[PDB]
């Protein structure tokens, strides 16, 4: 990915041999910026309704003549916009995203029929899934604020026009905007991007409303669909040992019909449970969590236990085989995040509007024993647990017992 | 590379366009026909259609040139 500027907007591409590119507009807007709780996923909702150029019907009936995909998700830093077309077809989604940037009309019948429903339904979906709402539950407990907002519309604290206007004017400005071009000429996209963005604000760069502050706690989501239970532990220094640690202790398994060899993995055994550890990196803070989901509250209490455990082991010793496993399972994970057409447009994003260099997969720092080992025994001795849990929350663990 | 998507809107009228219209127009001759057939067989029995169209058709229409004996008509 060539980063180059094209009239003051972070422009990066790479060119490729497909008929198929992927333009992405990363937007410094997630939810860790929020003004008022939802507001991002709000936006990211609001992105191709009608501008004044072109309405949502007549893009959607244009984008189905080109055969063209859209795809927005909302982050806890990002907003991404992405399309998906063919390669000839640049010109047209370049013009789109100014159009969407620069002339969004936001109407309220728009919030009230088009987008705050389509909000709803999108977070009801996620909910679905028990450990999505521990693991969000273990970031609001752990930051409260800022990393702690929720990521997605809630109907408790509704969003206004207002409100998604404002932010809005914030958001879409040069100094909040990255484009990103998979298979896309770098040269030709520069001076498209350098044509059709030239007139957007500058504006300025969006904030976190105060510092990033770390706690302990518990939270308690009593659901009737399904348990989860989410351990979380607050990293005040994010490195990028955490990684490799998470990939070790692991949790899915990497064949059908098995367990897997993995430590969490192996807490698992005799019980219709699973497992996953996560390591969430945002910069100035970070979070690593361990997330268990099962049927059983008895049979996730278990596995809670063992996977406490497993973290206090890893903290005593790592073998030279384990931790080659580690950087393997590592370079991995990292190199088909960054082919992953969401998670890719993120990673070059943060680059981008922040300065954090990319790490490539290639480059992936392989953990001694001793470094592991040291990282494993910093989580197990952390002064700030977190213990979300979701269910039958009567019958599943609490931070004290862990 | 192509700047925008090529399209014309075709001339429309209540919902109906030409295109559509056009794959139409053999199935109202159809119905036009069953139509015709129907109405024509159900004044069969009429005289005048009988005169003046059916008796007339070549072969067929012999059908329908009968005539009773002056012996067997009161009227
Ligand atoms: C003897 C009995 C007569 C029954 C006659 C039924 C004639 C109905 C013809 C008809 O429905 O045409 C539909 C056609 C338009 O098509 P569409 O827009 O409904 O797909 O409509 C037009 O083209 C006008």
């Amino acid at each position: 990915f060539s980063t180059a500027e094209a009239a003051g907007v972070k422009v990066a591409a790479q060119d490729g041999q497909s008929p198929i590119s992927d333009l992405s507009v990363v937007l410094r807007g997630g939810s860790r910026y929020a003004t008022v709780p939802g507001v991002s996923h709000i936006l990211e909702k609001f992105a191709f309704q009608n501008t004044v150029p072109k309405s949502a019907l007549r893009f959607v009936r244009e984008l189905e003549l080109f055969g063209g995909k859209l795809y927005t998700h909302t982050t806890r830093e990002h907003i991404v916009l992405r399309t998906q077309f063919l390669k000839q077809d640049l010109p047209y989604f370049v013009d789109a995203f100014a159009n969407v940037l620069k002339e969004t009309k936001f109407q309220q019948f728009e919030l009230t029929e088009r987008v705050a429903p389509v909000a709803e339904l999108d977070l009801l979906k996620r909910e679905s899934d028990p450990a999505f709402t521990a693991l969000e539950a273990a970031h609001e407990v752990a930051f409260r604020t800022g990393l702690g907002n929720s990521v997605y519309a809630q109907g408790y604290s509704p969003v206004t026009l207002e409100d998604v206007k404002e932010f809005a004017r914030q958001v879409y400005a040069k100094q909040n905007v990255a484009v990103v071009g998979n298979n896309v000429v770098p040269a030709d996209l520069q001076q498209l991007v350098g044509t059709a963005f030239a007139d957007l604000q500058e504006g300025s760069k969006v904030t976190q409303a105060g510092t990033t502050t770390l706690h302990g706690g518990e939270a308690r989501v009593r659901t009737s669909t399904g348990n989860a239970l989410t351990i979380a532990l607050p990293i005040a220094e994010p490195k990028p040992v955490y990684h490799a640690l998470a990939s070790f202790l692991g949790g899915p398994a990497s064949m059908p019909w098995s367990v897997g060899a993995s430590p969490l993995a192996q807490a698992t055994v005799g019980t219709h449970t699973s497992v996953k550890a996560t390591y969430h990196n945002y910069g100035d803070a970070g979070l690593f969590a361990i997330t268990i989901k099962g049927d059983s509250p008895a049979e996730i209490s278990q596995v809670a236990h063992k996977a406490v455990q497993a973290l206090k082991d890893t903290g005593a010793e790592v073998t030279e085989e384990q931790a080659a496993r580690a950087y393997a399972k590592s370079k991995f994970a990292a190199a088909e995040a960054f082919e992953n057409p969401d998670s890719s447009a993120s990673v070059i994003g943060m680059e981008l509007l922040s300065g954090v260099s990319r790490i490539a997969p290639e480059n992936v720092q392989k953990f001694t024993p001793a470094e592991l080992s040291e990282a494993a025994a910093q989580l197990s001795a952390s002064a700030k647990p977190v213990v979300a849990a979701v269910g039958q929350v009567h019958a599943l663990p609490f931070a004290d017992e862990l | 590379y192509v700047k925008k998507p090529s399209y014309k809107i075709v001339p429309h009228f209540l919902g109906f366009n030409i295109p559509t219209v056009s794959k139409w127009i053999p199935i109202f001759g159809i119905w036009g026909a069953a139509a015709g057939i129907g109405a024509l067989f159900l004044i069969e029995g009429v005289p005048r259609t009988r005169q003046d169209i059916l008796s007339k058709i070549p072969i067929i229409g012999e059908h329908w040139i009968r005539e009773i004996p002056a012996s067997d008509n009161p009227f």
